[PDB]
DNA sequence: AAGTCTAACCTATAGGATACTTACAGGGACACGGCGAAT
């Protein structure tokens, strides 16, 4: 699944690091829990290797995904009605899904609508959080000075 | 069980005769009715309570 | 033991008790009533709208209208009564749900039963503006209206010092942000953090905090406070008027 | 004291009512008395209160979200159902 | 300086639609109610 020190994408948390796979003989079987660490508060997760793919253990997308999401965020004309509830729930679901393209589409939409008027309080926090995770995975895929990563993200997003 | 565990104490055999109640289910019914006025008694609820 | 009879006679005798707890009492007032079926609720709403149209048609034709037939009049009056009883039954079915969602704002501000009744009013407004043309669950639409009503009433009746609804909104917003900021950082957030968070000058947070303050009952103990709460000038004013004399 | 008089009204339940003012003022058309509801003069003026239409009513709520034809259809359906119930 | 004349701000009302159905001492005294003989 992964060796020691690999980089892993575990949504909705995003980037994480694996250190080992301790096989906890609990339940009479050595549960190959891949010990994993995150960056938010150094939380530790023990994911069974038997169902690692089920819980969402995966890798950062290659540059093909990067160019695909570049095209996705370049695309205008994403419409929306007057209300707020529809987009709020939609972006909640698509951010909880641990996807790269849809998070980019929703963050682009929210960026442009904020730049137009300025919406609310908590949606600014969600915009920030989405931008942070996108920058983190971009730096992870490119290893490109995450401050530089967010600067270039802003540059391409502004277009 | 109560009688055999205690074959000597007059007070408790007197209580057994004068308890005027028969059945563990009936005892639970009485206990539930007393401790839960207004509640429709039922045996599983009585034992769990 | 179901039809054990005795076992149900005990239940009936227990149903006829004094009982003084009002929250328990209302728990049993809706106790007698049951739940509802979605499609049954659709038909209920249909009957409600039909009876409503009937009564308004009566009111419109009441002036310079027509001498309606006895059978027609009887049937339309019956439809109107059926609609009223239908909405009563619908509300009776929904009392359980509104109670179940009103139990989540207890322990604060006002009485739980008070929350219940304000939620009941919100429920009446929800049925007042319920649309079943798409045919979705009534409860999901309702929750928004009941929560709206109870939040309104909480805001209007929270404190002895009346504050506008906008201020209730900014205050509970301030409290929520304060709580989560403590949860993340663990250090007391400075007022300037809130000032920049909401994009305001360094005064709004102070005023909002001062409004948020709860009055302290003069009744207290340690002896109540009211006892310990606070002739030169009066004598002087009389003397000065005389001095002018 | 200042030249002062008393303005005259009457509340709806008969009781003739009265509240003081100064002579130099407008004796208003309307006043909320001590009993607790609005009243007006028995003197003239008669400012024609002209009450506003009610905030809201269940009918107009159904109006902005429904029309006449489908409600007529529901009314007819109920009518024929009840007619079958009574006489068949 | 109140009397206008001008230009904001603030708030009671209202409105949005997955789903969710039963909370959380002690003492004296009197009045409301067990146990027994009589008709």
């Amino acid at each position: 699944i992964f060796k020691v020190g690999d980089t892993v994408v575990y949504p909705h948390h995003g980037a994480a690091l694996v250190e080992a796979i301790e096989t906890r003989t609990i339940k009479g079987e050595q549960k190959e829990y891949l010990v994993l660490k995150v960056a938010q508060g150094d939380l530790t997760v023990r994911v069974p290797a038997e169902n690692a793919e089920y819980v969402g253990v995966r890798d950062v997308v290659g540059q093909e995904g990067l160019d695909k999401v570049f095209q996705v965020l370049r695309a205008p004309h994403t419409e929306e009605p007057t209300n707020w509830s529809r987009r709020y729930k939609a972006n909640l679901e698509k951010l909880a899904s641990g996807d790269v393209n849809k998070v980019a589409e929703v963050v682009r939409d929210l960026w442009r609508r904020d730049q137009e008027r300025g919406l609310s309080a908590g949606e600014k926090r969600m915009l920030a959080k989405a931008r942070q995770i996108l920058v983190g995975e971009l730096a992870l895929a490119e290893s490109t000075d995450d401050a530089k990563a967010e600067t270039i993200l802003d540059e391409v997003l502004a277009a | 069980q109560i009688v055999e565990r205690f074959g000597f104490s007059e007070i408790m055999r007197s209580t057994l005769e004068k308890d005027n109640t028969v059945g563990t289910d009936e005892a639970l019914l009485d206990i539930y009715r007393k401790l839960r006025p207004g509640e429709p008694p039922t045996k599983e609820s009585a034992q769990t309570l | 033991e179901d039809e054990s009879e005795a076992l149900r006679q005990a239940r009936k005798d227990a149903e006829l008790t004094a009982s003084a707890d009002s929250v328990r009492a209302y728990l049993k007032q809706i106790g007698k009533v049951a739940l509802l079926n979605a499609e049954e609720e659709v038909e209920l709403a249909k009957r409600i709208e039909a009876g409503l149209y009937a009564t308004q048609l009566m009111t419109e034709l009441s002036e310079r209208g027509e001498k309606l037939p006895a059978a027609q009049r009887r049937d339309m009056m019956w439809i109107c009564r059926d609609g009223d009883r239908a909405k009563n039954h619908l509300l009776e079915a929904n009392l359980r749900l509104v109670v179940s969602l009103a139990k989540r704002y207890t322990g604060r501000g006002m009485a739980f039963l008070d929350l219940i009744q304000e939620g009941n009013l919100g429920l009446i407004r929800a049925v007042e503006k319920f649309d079943y043309t798409k045919g979705y669950k009534f409860s999901t639409y309702a929750t928004w209206w009941i929560r709206q009503a109870i939040t309104r009433a909480m805001a209007d009746q929270a404190r002895t010092i009346r504050i506008p609804v906008h201020m209730v909104e900014v205050i509970n917003k301030l409290g929520r942000i304060q709580r989560e900021l403590l949860q993340d950082l663990g250090r007391e957030p400075t007022p300037e953090e809130l000032a920049k968070e909401m994009d305001i000058t360094p005064e709004k947070v102070l005023e909002i905090q001062q409004y948020a303050r709860e009055p302290i009952s003069l009744d207290q103990t340690i002896s109540q406070l009211g006892d310990f709460i606070e002739a030169v000038d009066a004598v002087s004013f009389t003397l000065l008027q005389d001095q002018l004399q | 004291l200042a030249p002062r008089q008393i303005a005259r009204y009457r509340t709806d339940n008969g009781e003739e009512f009265e509240v003081p003012f100064a002579d130099d003022a407008e004796i208003p058309g309307t006043w909320l008395c001590r009993n607790g509801m609005e009243g007006t003069l028995i003197e003239g003026d008669l400012p024609e209160p002209k009450k506003v239409k009610p905030p809201r009513t269940h009918w107009d709520m159904l109006l902005e979200r429904r029309s006449i034809e489908e409600l007529e259809e529901l009314l007819k359906e109920r009518l024929e159902l009840i007619r079958s119930r009574r006489r068949g």
